[PDB]
């Protein structure tokens, strides 16, 4: 499965990732590009593109326009900024059809790091409330917290 | 309607790297013509940031290098920044050979958006205790100096101080070669310093100075003594290379009857010693000039 | 640089393999060179010819020629060593001699040019050792085991988390005068 971590990565969106991968943290320059890992479960080995949603990189991902299989949205839960705007973008994913081949997870990260919204509050706000032709249970992490994640995921590959 | 591009794609799976190798060769040959039509790029793209296969990477990489890169896609295929970050890491790689090899490549490489923080990256790599790696930077830099010298601007001195830190002859030799091309002056300052020490030392680096000195006088002189002091020491002269040059430089410098004699001798003995005829002729030719 | 190309040659009017240190032009520099080489200019023997201030340096080794080219002066011996040296190296590098073997180990061979010679500089000795430098390394491994492992631990653990959750002078004076 191709699992997607998008948003601008360098924020620790990438931290979020590095934490998974080695246990470590962003010891890279804030990272625009594909970051790749394979994580093996159900031995679907999830190939993670942790990709900055920075300008080009957001702009240009067409070769990566193919067909999805897993969704992480790694979240600045202090961002409560680009999300409406995001919602406005997000529609075009919705308007993609490759994009409807994943039972997913939005991950609320960066909770400790300032705060976060109602699990619901966000849910409408990115436009998330509105799906169903993909599952849509919700899971919070932080980026110095997160557990039960895997419940979210559990259902998800086993969709 | 379908094509063998695809035929290659399955092979790659089938083997892994192995099949891919085959693919590289084919690709290569295909590439060699010019020729190709795109799409495998995607494959390449897909598997390669998440894949190893070092040799293959080396093949791949080189392929990129020889082939264009300001590809009608851009400029870049357009990912020339993203993929690099792994590579940058590799370039970062603690793994010294790996960096060095990259560097080697890198000397060949010249892709700018990628370069900029790799400028930082490289700087770190210079520190690595391996002279191979460091040396490789000397080429690389050389490559910059024409392409985007400026990219780094503080360099000529930086090098020059670096020389101070330095002591690996191999690297030194290099250091000189580039240094004079950036600026002679630094070399000269050092030259002043080195003057006595030279004799002790290995030739190759010594050679490089001989060229430099030459160009400047025809434009302007007044400089002699300091040199002379050394030069006389150089009138030991003893490697066949050294000697070969040593008389040759002399004449360049001088032609006093005494000078005429000095060089002459060197030849005559030389010849006498000499064996490769091809060589012999050559000096004549000079002589013929003379 | 002290060589813009090294091309290893076979008798064929054609040079069996080559590499272009610097690209700009097209083969016509190289292509033209190839043509001339194949032609040999009927010329009888002699392992060297320089003409028009261009060294064409070669060595017959058999039906094969190994070729280097240069235009302005050089110290010979060194050079020779190399031609010869090539003639030492190949059966190791690409396996013996017949184009094919080389055809398979092209990558190896080109790699050898670079490796051997960094821009007209005689880099080392010891072929095996030469292997050593890359695609044969050491550091990377050292790092990998420890690291990979460390991560792995984190991963393993994760699996559970996941799972559940005087002289001078003589001259000098004379001159000075």
């Amino acid at each position: 499965m191709r699992i997607l971590m998008v948003g601008l990565d360098g924020a620790g969106k990438t931290t979020v990732l590095y934490k998974l991968k080695l246990g470590e943290v962003i010891t890279t320059i804030p990272t625009i590009g594909f970051n790749v890992e394979t994580v093996q479960y159900k031995n679907i080995s999830f190939t993670v593109w942790d990709v900055g949603g920075q300008d080009r990189i957001r702009s240009l991902w067409r070769h990566y326009y193919r067909n999805t299989e897993g969704v992480i949205f790694v979240v600045d839960s202090n961002d409560r900024s680009r999300i409406g705007e995001a919602r406005e973008v997000m529609q075009r994913m919705l308007n993609e059809d490759e994009l409807r081949n994943a039972a997913w997870l939005v991950f609320a990260n960066k909770q400790d790091l300032p705060e976060a919204m109602s699990a619901a509050e966000i849910t409408e706000k990115l436009g998330l409330h509105s799906i169903r032709n993909r599952p849509w249970f919700i899971q919070a992490t932080c980026a110095t917290s997160g557990e039960g994640l895997y419940e979210g995921l559990e259902w998800l590959s086993n969709s | 309607e379908p094509p063998s591009e695809i035929s290659l794609k399955n092979d790659l799976e089938k083997g892994d790297v192995k099949s891919k190798t085959e693919a590289l060769k084919k690709v290569i040959i295909m590439i060699l013509n010019g020729e190709k039509l795109p799409g495998l790029l995607m494959t390449i793209i897909r598997f390669v940031l998440p894949l190893q296969d070092h040799t293959i990477k080396k093949l791949l990489l080189v392929f990129w290098e020889i082939v264009p890169k300001t590809t009608p896609d851009g400029r870049l295929l357009h990912e020339m920044i993203l993929v690099c970050d792994a590579y940058r890491k590799d370039l970062q790689h603690p793994n010294e050979f790996i960096r060095g090899s990259t560097l080697r490549f890198l000397c060949k490489l010249k892709e700018a958006e990628l370069l900029e923080p790799l400028m930082p990256a490289i700087r770190a790599c210079l520190e690595h205790r391996h002279s191979y790696v460091r040396r490789n930077a000397v080429l690389a830099i050389y490559t910059i100096y024409r392409n985007f010298e400026h990219l780094i601007p503080d360099a000529p001195e930086l090098i020059h101080d670096f020389l101070v830190n330095e002591k690996d002859a191999s690297c030194k030799r290099n250091a000189f070669m580039m240094l004079i091309h950036a600026d002679q002056d630094r070399a000269l300052d050092y030259l002043s310093t080195c003057i006595d020490q030279v004799q002790t030392f290995g030739d190759i680096l010594q050679l490089v100075i001989v060229e430099l000195i030459y160009k400047v006088c025809h434009a302007n002189p007044s400089e002699r003594a300091r040199f002379i002091r050394c030069i006389y020491n150089l009138l030991q002269s003893s490697s066949p290379a050294v000697k070969y040059e040593a008389a040759g430089t002399l004449v360049t410098l001088s032609s006093a009857p005494t000078a005429i004699k000095a060089a002459a001798q060197c030849y005559i003995d030389l010849i006498i010693k000499e064996s490769d005829n091809n060589v012999k002729l050559i000096v004549l030719d000079r002589l013929v000039e003379l | 640089m002290v060589l813009l190309a090294a091309a290893v040659c076979t008798k064929a009017g054609k040079a069996i393999v080559s590499r272009q240190f610097v690209e700009m032009t097209r083969t016509r520099i190289e292509g033209l060179l190839a043509a001339f080489p194949k032609l040999m200019n009927t010329g009888k023997q002699h392992t060297f010819v320089e003409t028009e201030s261009v060294r064409y340096v070669y060595q017959p080794m058999e039906k094969l020629y190994m070729v280097l080219i240069t235009t302005k002066n050089s110290n010979i011996l060194e050079d020779l060593e190399t031609l010869r040296l090539f003639s030492r190296v190949i059966p190791e590098y690409c396996r013996a001699l017949e184009e094919n073997e080389i055809s398979e180990h092209c990558f190896d061979l080109i790699f050898a040019f670079d490796e051997i010679v960094a821009l007209g500089y005689r880099e080392n000795v010891n072929l095996a050792q030469i292997r050593t430098f890359t695609e044969m390394d050491s550091h990377e491994e050292k790092v990998f085991r420890a690291v990979r492992e460390t991560q792995e631990r984190e991963a393993k653990a994760e699996m559970r988390r996941k799972a559940k959750e005087k002289e001078v002078d003589n001259f000098v004076d004379k001159l000075k005068s």
